[PDB]
């Protein structure tokens, strides 16, 4: 589980901005994925440094619900990723 | 291969516990304890209670002589249980009673089943004082006299990648996470394999009768992954105590999805050959993660270090 919580701070029509907590252990980068909650399309993806506690996904659509999943990666542990889900 | 993983002690148990929460594929988690109330408490698998007869069900004392004299005690029960297995993982926090004392106990009875006996043990943080850390280190030489491999993860290493502000509660998951990771970065090489499967008889080769090890791993996201990966495990802190030239076997994980590149893998083995001697055992393969895109870890295990 990590991070180990994971929210939406704020939300335009087609842009969230997430916010999840500091890690325990240092994070090498995190692996940021989203797409429409059961869609025939692949997810997106991105990365940001380990030193992120924050990050924005753009390029979304107003009214669409989203699946968010951001996975941790790190030497030091193999934990499993958090995912939410939002509505723009 | 049949693989074990069994927890011994408080520390080793809180391990264990841990990855079965977490889960490694395709092993079978067992907990030692001399106190039968810790081994009730949590998930931990199938427990093993050693030395009823003189500890009560009551535990070491944080005596590692009381540890030593309850797993001869249940020899019996030991064997019985790892009967059937090709390769056991062997957890415990040294430094207390019963890791320090049972744990060389449990590989003696492993090693004498012809299983591949690997130990995966910590060394307590500085700050747990001078006489746990002297316990630790003569249990430490005790179970080199019985494994095939012993590979320790010193906690006051973690201690420098740990956030600042952090909870003593979480700076000992940390150490869980640790320990599960290096298990999980051995064990998916037969549970996981890639398209470059290692034989559990290479693994054999390179792990049987080597004494001392040290791992460090890496993990890297795009064009340059591979190499990136590699020589993050190469400099992680976990292995900066050992000059790698100095291993007589060195066994590599590479951990990738479906989109490994010939050039990827002759990158990892590249870099690895050239630092490792010419004398050394070497063995890489790949695992599968299908859920990664653009990634890959590694790790490395140096084995033999003296
Ligand atoms: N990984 C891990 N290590 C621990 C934990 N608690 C203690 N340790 C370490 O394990 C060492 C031995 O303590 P413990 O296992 O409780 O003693 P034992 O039951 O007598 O073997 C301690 O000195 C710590 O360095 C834990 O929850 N997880």
């Amino acid at each position: 589980s990590v991070p180990t919580k994971l929210e939406v701070v704020a939300a335009t029509p087609t842009s969230l901005l997430i916010s999840w907590d500091a890690p325990a252990v240092t994070v090498s980068y995190y692996r940021i994925t989203y797409g429409e909650t059961g869609g025939n399309s692949p997810v997106q993806e991105f990365t940001v440094p380990g030193s992120k506690s924050t990050a924005t996904i753009s390029g979304l659509s107003p009214g669409v619900d989203y699946t968010i999943t951001v996975y941790a990666r790190s030497a030091y542990h193999r934990r499993s990723p958090i995912s939410i889900n939002y509505r723009t | 291969a049949v693989i074990k993983v069994i927890g011994v002690g408080g520390g080793g148990g809180n391990a264990v516990e841990h990855m079965v929460r977490e889960r490694i594929e395709g092993v079978e988690f067992f907990a030692v304890n001399t106190d039968a109330q810790a081994l009730r408490k949590t998930a931990v698998g199938q427990t093993i209670q050693i030395g009823s007869g003189i500890t009560k069900g009551l535990g070491a004392g944080a005596n590692p002589e009381v540890g030593r004299n309850a797993a001869d005690e249940d020899r019996d029960a030991l064997r019985a249980a790892l009967e059937g297995a090709d390769m056991v993982f062997i957890a415990a926090g040294m430094g207390g009673g019963t890791g320090t004392g049972a744990a060389p106990v449990v590989a003696e009875v492993a090693k004498d089943l012809g299983i591949l006996t690997v130990a995966v043990v910590t060394k307590p943080f500085n700050f747990e004082g001078k006489k746990r850390m002297a316990f630790a280190e003569q249990g430490i030489t005790e179970l080199s006299k019985h494994v095939d491999s012993l590979i320790t993860i010193p906690n006051d290493k973690l201690l420098k990648v740990l956030g600042r502000g952090i909870s003593l509660l979480d700076a000992f998951g940390a150490a869980n996470d640790v320990l599960k990771g290096a298990v999980q970065g051995i064990a998916e090489l037969i549970t996981r394999p890639g398209l470059m499967n290692v034989d559990f008889a290479d693994v054999r080769t390179v792990m049987s009768e080597m004494g001392y090890a040290m791992m460090g791993s890496g993990v890297a996201s795009g064009e340059d992954r591979a190499e990136e990966a590699a020589e993050m495990a190469i400099s992680s802190p976990l292995l900066e105590d050992i000059d790698l030239s100095g291993a007589r076997g060195v066994l590599v994980n590479i951990t990738a999805g479906f989109d490994l590149r010939l050039d990827e893998f002759e990158t990892v083995g590249n870099t690895i050959r050239a630092f490792a001697s010419d004398n050394a055992t070497v063995v890489i393969g790949t695992s599968l993660d299908p859920d990664m895109n653009d990634e890959l870890r590694v790790t490395v295990v140096a084995t033999g270090i003296g």
